[PDB]
This record gives structure tokens, C-alpha cells and sequence, in this order.
């Protein structure tokens, strides 16, 4: 029947879909700064250097 | 029959005839019990 346990099962199952998503988005923006790395590295344009250390950065902070 | 009774004989045999062999087991708070208010936490 209905008790303590299982209040505390469906709490935390309720709450593990959030972790499910932090990964997820851990993931995908890895395979974002992956997609940066593996690619070209060329900084000839300062510009494209600026905005690709500016994109690695928001996605260490995030 | 007094000796048996003594003994401990036929209450030994009124258990074994009425417990040892029923179908059923052997053997309080008013406080409010989490099957009362289950619906709220669902």
C-alpha cells in the first residue's frame, strides 16, 4: 500500500527526467564544441576567432 | 482426568485442535495514517 518509500520512489522519479535533461543537454553541447574542435581551427579572421572563443565560452558557462 | 488437567495435557490439546491447525492466524492509533490523505500526494 501506499507509504513512505513510495512517495519517496515517485518523488525521485519525477525528478530524475531533470537529470535525464541535464545530460542530454550536457551531450548535445558537446557534440556542439566537438563539431567546433574536429572541424578547422583556422582563426585567420578575426572576427570568426571572436565569435568561436565566445561560443566556447557561453557553453562553459551554461 | 485431573492429572491431565494438571499436566497441562488438555490445554495443550485445545490449542493444537483449535490453533495449530486453523486456517487463520494466531492473533490501535487514531492518529491520521497516509492512506487518508494518499489522493493529495498523487
Amino acid at each position: 500500500a501506499f507509504t513512505f518509500a513510495a512517495f519517496c520512489y515517485m518523488l525521485t522519479l519525477v525528478l530524475c527526467a531533470s537529470l535525464i535533461f541535464f545530460v542530454i543537454w550536457h551531450i548535445i553541447a558537446f557534440d556542439e564544441l566537438r563539431t567546433d574542435f574536429k572541424n578547422p581551427i583556422d582563426q585567420g579572421n578575426p572576427a570568426r576567432a571572436r565569435e568561436r572563443l565566445k561560443n566556447i565560452e557561453r557553453i562553459c558557462c551554461l | 482426568v485431573l492429572k491431565l488437567s494438571e499436566q497441562g495435557v488438555l490445554d495443550k490439546l485445545k490449542s493444537k485442535w483449535w490453533y495449530d491447525k486453523g486456517e487463520c492466524g494466531s492473533k490501535k492509533t487514531s492518529a491520521l495514517s497516509l492512506s487518508n490523505v494518499a489522493g493529495v500526494f498523487y
